[PDB]
């Protein structure tokens, strides 16, 4: 067969838990060559976890000092790694790597490991207003906002996807409370403010929550003061 | 794991001159590698019985111990006023070495109902946008206090925090305090703040003199 | 399921009596029991509690050093041994069955009660 | 310095100077003639220890039993001169052997009257005194096991010019638990290695990766194996160790075999034991998914002479994990009878 | 000389740091015996950390294996301990226990180690008065509440300690915010409500901060609303 | 396995089974024949390496160079017969040694020709050309260091050590950094223990909790020391090992000393070096507090030939560390001149 590497076993667990991840192989024999685990922190550089010699010697990095353990199988040509005493800071993407500096490397697709001390919930949406002394730009500055949703994934659309020009979707950011947040903005000439309808669709499949919020160029109300 | 060390019962009561026995059990035969540790609050622990059969030089020999296959025991022929402390069970056969959960000996004195109070937050706290309703209990025995909140059928679920005091030297009873915090917006959403109390010595809740928005 | 009390009677001061209680449809060996009495024109008050065999029992101040409690899981019956009665005891007495754990402090069934009187 | 060094594999003569490891277990009986250091002090030490409530002594290896049986009644003859109202008895060994909570002290002074070291004491054998002292044997009814010492003798020197080596032994001054290392040894060469002791022989080979090949056992000790005389002491799962950690097993990656775990219910009651990776005579083993789980070992031969011709296990690597003893053939814990309940089979003694 | 044991090296460290611990001794020799570390978590039982043989061998418990390091200087009869990758959960009191399972044990005074990122603050004092349908007692149910202070200790006295009968204080509990709390009561018969002066003294030694609060049988105020 | 022995000082002698070691360092490279695979097949090996861009080869030990020097001209004869312009040039080794980033390939076909290389009736001759496949030496100009292979062979048999002495070597099939364990050896017995190979000899004594006693070195090998042939591989700090891991120093608590750290900046330029704990003649070392820092190793004799007397250090313990070779005497890194910290002494360059 061809040469591929496949990962499996990722998921979610509370702090202090343990999990088992595997690194299967095809074509070549894992026993003969070297192996090493590599993890990528979210939006940071790569990190080296541990290595195993074909002769049967292993070395572990300082971060996982005394918490990891790696073993290999000869009957079915498979590799296994064990983790104990997990923590929130450990969240990352993991995948076994063929770190051989002689002929080439094969890197697996990988899978994510998540550590959370709290938990499923729907988002919220609110409209926006421009004027006084903090904010300016002199053009249509009307859009939708999404906050306090968890977990991934979610999607944002305008006019059921009918509007595509000038669509922006900022990356999700995780607050200290363990909840996601994003923002969607769009701009049009101020002349067409009140002559068209703006609608943003917010979807949160994990909670099966669909929220729609009509947006209009609302003027400041003169209610009782 | 290799060896588990269990102590039972958790606590017992007696008086002066009474005979008290403490038991300790293991999961498998590990010979007589076992010792007991006595701990006085505010002081370093100490060792009294070593090798599970012999007592060290010191306080007169009113201590005893034995073994039968897989069980161990410690007994006091006659309790003395200085014998009220904590005792521990420990083994040193195979790694990792474990410890027992411990046991306590306390003076025995006779049931009393609690005094159920609720002290409020004030303006100094109401300004911050967060308020805490605290349910207070005092002068109750035995240790069976329970606290619940049923604000307009809205049952609470593991949000509050609780603490307990000491038996006190003279009164010889317990006091308790339960606290839960919520924002000002949710503070005024309801008009009944009652903390429900269940004790083995009582049968139903009580009524008192303070309230929110009705002072 | 039901609970029935028995053993009421009359005696002169310093007398001794024996009561009993039982239920049907449940096994008492898995539960603890408690004893209560109702003073004249007064709500039910604590008397005694007994726990599972070998765990211990507790008596009220008004009854401490006077009475005793024992269980008879075989026939699903609990006895209360009563001695040294003084006319103040005159009251109704009840038997109750405890829940799974002592942490509950609540009961699912209540007995019918019985009358005990003493006078000089 | 020099050695014969006739290599049987390729018939090679080979000379030089270095270190030498010898297999001495097969002929243990005739290599030794122990004795205490100035028995004048040993008698005083035993007398003083008895005053503290210690009842007897439990041996750690057949060597100490041989020493005690050799000295035997000689102690009473010397004790008589001082008018000691105590008697010492010697018992016999049994498999396995347990520990002893207590330990012996060291005297501060020797006997006040009596200046005997060695000599004519061979001509006396007395009767019981007002007090008795026991050592090993079937004396469970005299004093409880928790009143005897264990592993209290050191080996000051080994080997002498008599061939009944006059090994000097005495009581340890400190407190310790590890097996005495003065006689232990191990070595590695090419694709072979072995850890050696007076009553232990373990062989390892490199086919694929380090593992077990063969081993010979004469007794089961219960002292911690010294780590500083071990190969590849890196972290390893205690389960995989074929020789249980409790039975003075080595802490080495060599001491393992993939597909098998700790054997705590093995036939340790047997007098002589040998571990070989060959099926029992006339039997056969298979690796099957639907076999039973781990449990007490079963003897391949029934007490009535009936043999079991079916065996199985799941995680085992085929075909054997076999034990050999004077009383017959056994199997490892992982293996279970295929189609026979353990009720109608000779269950191995469970000393776990 | 006679046996003396003294620990040292404790203090307040930030999370993620490292620190060394020592246990000196006199008289006996640390080289020929067995030594172990024992820690007691706040309000919990004892716990065993590690052991070092007289022959140089060591074994570590699961909770700390791969994070500590222990060695002894036999030239001057001293023992040293090292730890890395500290965390909040490790706060406790540590003893160098002479865990000899047969002969006996000598124990020292111990030392305190704390891990926390909090940082000296003054207390706050508040009065109280109940009436309606939620609080009772039938006597003078007055007390001063001390809150939001850190670190320990604080001394509370009433009327400069001129009275002791009927005066007691609740034990403190550490809030998740990193500050302590407590309470005090000077309850007395109601006959002495308006004919005596009540003052609760609060002293905060770490910052030399002293606060006072006068308690009175104050009633409700009919402020304009 | 079967052999004899005589104790160094004791009178113990015997001829029994076991495992034996002797030193093979001072024998100075016994004259072995070294069949590097069939030379007919090896001819197809260097062809691909040169074709792919490999120009030079570095040495790993002072044994491969001897094999090359033994075979030499016959290799050029093969290519002359087959008609390929290429040859080999051999230099001499200097210390320290350096590793290489390349490895040789494995041909799948034999060179079509009538093999007249091995066993032929003499008449081996050739001439020199410009296509130099330099091996060893300082000829970096023809081939830079980063283009040289390193340690691309494997042992297959160590037999015939009596008369034919034909250790079989063959090119390895897989990539790895570990040494060849087929000749490595180590053993321990009682109060003494030592690790040895074809170029190293380290002695460790049981005086107090293990400590380096003495060692002998003839070549500064930099191969990766194997972990499966060493004792007590856990519980040590890399800052204390006398021989750093880069220099193939064994990883063991035996391989250390109290009061000293690694010696990565030592005098590794000599030819044969012995490590001895003793003060060099005339010179002496004092354990003081006002000494300097951990500077590079300094020679004991001034460039003018006279010796330097006073030194100092803080963590030292009598006796001080010392390096001894034919050039003279060198001291440890922690040991610096006492009164004058002047650098007017022969000094070793930075090594790492
Ligand atoms: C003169 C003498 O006996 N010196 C000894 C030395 O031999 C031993 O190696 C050392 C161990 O600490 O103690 C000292
Ligand atoms: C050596 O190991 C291999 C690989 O598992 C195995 O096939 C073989 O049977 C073993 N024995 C020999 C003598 O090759």
């Amino acid at each position: 067969s061809e040469v591929q590497l496949v990962e499996s076993g990722g998921g979610l667990i509370q702090p202090g838990g343990s999990l088992r991840l595997s690194c299967a192989a095809s074509g070549f024999t894992v026993s003969s060559n070297y192996m090493s685990w590599v993890r990528q922190a979210p939006g940071k550089g790569l990190e080296w976890v541990s290595v195993i010699y074909s002769g049967g010697s292993t070395y572990y990095a300082d971060s996982v000092k005394g918490r990891f353990t790696i073993s290999r199988d000869n009957s079915k040509n498979t590799l296994y790694l064990q983790m104990s005493s997990l923590r929130a800071e450990d969240t990352a993407v993991y995948y076994c790597a063929r770190l051989i500096a002689a002929a080439g490397d094969y890197w697996g697709q990988g899978t994510m490991v998540t550590v959370s001390s709290a938990s499923t919930k729907g988002p919220s949406v609110f409209p926006l207003a421009p004027s006084s002394k903090s904010t300016s730009g002199g053009t249509a500055a009307l859009g939708c906002l999404v906050k306090d949703y968890f977990p991934e994934p979610v999607t944002v659309s305008w006019n059921s996807g009918a509007l595509t020009s000038g669509v922006h979707t900022f990356p999700a950011v995780l607050q200290s409370s363990g909840l996601y947040s994003l923002s969607s903005v769009v701009t049009v000439p101020s002349s067409s403010l009140g002559t068209q309808t703006y609608i943003c669709n917010v979807n949160h499949k994990p909670s099966n929550t669909k929220v729609d919020k009509k947006v209009e160029p609302k003027s400041c109300d003169k209610t009782h003061t | 794991s290799d060896i588990q060390m269990t102590q039972s019962p958790f606590t017992l009561s007696a008086s002066v001159g009474d005979r008290v026995t403490i038991t300790c059990r293991a999961s498998q035969s590990i010979s007589s590698y076992l010792n007991w540790y006595q701990q006085k609050p505010g002081k370093a622990p100490k060792l009294l019985i070593y090798a599970a059969s012999s007592l060290q030089s010191g306080v007169p020999s009113r201590f005893s111990g034995s073994e039968s296959g897989t069980d161990f025991t410690l007994t006091i022929s006659s309790l003395q006023p200085e014998d009220f402390a904590t005792y521990y069970c420990q083994q040193s056969y195979s790694t990792p070495w474990t410890f027992g959960q411990g046991t306590k000996v306390e003076i025995k004195r006779t049931v009393a109902a609690p005094s159920v109070f609720i002290f409020p937050p004030s303006d100094e706290q109401l300004k911050s946008g967060t308020a805490s309703v605290v349910c207070l209990l005092n002068n109750f025995y035995p240790r069976e206090a329970k606290v619940q909140w049923k604000v307009d059928n809205a049952l609470q679920s593991g949000n509050s925090q609780e603490s307990v005091t000491e038996q006190d030297s003279k009164d010889s009873t317990y006091s308790l305090s339960s606290t839960l915090t919520l924002s000002k917006a949710d503070y005024e959403k309801h008009k009944v703040y009652a903390c429900e109390v269940t004790h083995q010595g009582l049968s139903s809740p009580v009524t008192k003199s303070f309230n929110r928005g009705e002072c | 399921v039901q609970l029935q009390e028995s053993g009421g009677g009359l005696v002169q001061p310093g007398g001794s009596l024996r009561l009993s209680c039982a239920a049907s449809g449940r096994t008492i060996s898995r539960y603890a029991m408690s004893w209560f009495r109702q003073a004249p024109g007064k709500e039910r008050e604590f008397v005694a509690v007994a726990r599972r065999s070998g765990d211990g029992a507790f008596y009220a101040d008004s009854v401490q050093g006077r009475f005793t409690v024992s269980r008879d899981d075989a026939k699903n019956t609990v006895y209360l041994q009563m001695n040294s009665l003084k006319p103040e005891d005159t009251a109704v007495y009840y038997c109750a069955i405890d829940s799974d754990t002592f942490y509950s402090g609540s009961y699912d069934y209540w007995g019918q009660g019985t009358q005990v009187t003493v006078s000089s | 310095d020099v050695g014969c060094s006739v290599d049987f594999s390729k018939k090679e003569t080979r000379c030089g100077t270095g270190v030498f490891i010898y297999n001495d277990v097969e002929a243990w009986r005739d290599r030794y003639k122990y004795h205490p250091d100035s028995p004048r002090r040993l008698a005083a030490a035993v007398k003083q220890a008895w005053e503290e409530g210690i009842c007897g002594i439990s041996s750690v290896s057949r060597m100490e039993n041989i020493m005690w049986k050799s000295v035997e009644g000689e102690l009473n003859a010397i004790l008589e001169e001082n008018g000691v109202q105590l008697t010492v008895v010697v018992g016999s060994v049994k498999n396995p052997m347990w520990r002893g909570p207590q330990r012996l002290p060291v005297p501060v002074n020797e006997l006040p009257h009596g200046w005997k070291a060695w000599g004519k004491s061979y001509f006396v054998r007395a009767a019981k005194t007002n007090n008795s002292f026991v050592v090993d044997g079937d004396t469970l009814k005299e004093c409880p096991l928790e009143h005897r010492a264990w592993n209290s003798f050191l080996v000051e020197d080994h080997g002498f010019g008599v061939f009944h080596t006059s090994v000097w032994l005495k009581v340890r001054e400190d407190y310790s638990l590890e097996c005495d290392p003065a006689v232990i040894g191990t070595a590695v060469k090419g694709r072979e290695a072995a850890h050696s002791d007076l009553g232990y022989w373990i062989e390892s080979e490199k086919n694929d990766t380090w593992r077990l090949k063969r081993a010979h056992l004469i007794e089961m000790k219960t002292c911690e194996w010294p780590k500083s005389h071990t190969l590849w002491t890196d972290g390893v799962e205690e389960s995989d160790l074929i020789i249980p950690k409790s039975l003075a097993g080595p802490l080495s990656h060599h001491n393992t075999r993939e597909g098998y775990r700790t054997q705590v219910k093995g036939p340790w009651h047997s007098e002589e034991l040998e571990i070989r990776f060959e099926e029992c005579p006339g039997t056969k083993v298979y690796v099957e998914e639907t076999c039973g789980t781990r449990g007490p070992s079963l003897r391949s031969t029934t007490a009535s002479g009936r043999v079991i011709e079916e065996w199985c296990c799941r995680e085992c690597t085929m075909p054997p994990l076999s034990f050999r003893a004077k009383d017959g053939c056994w199997y490892g814990m992982e293996i279970r009878p295929r189609k026979e309940p353990e009720s109608n089979l000779v269950r191995s003694m469970v000393t776990a």
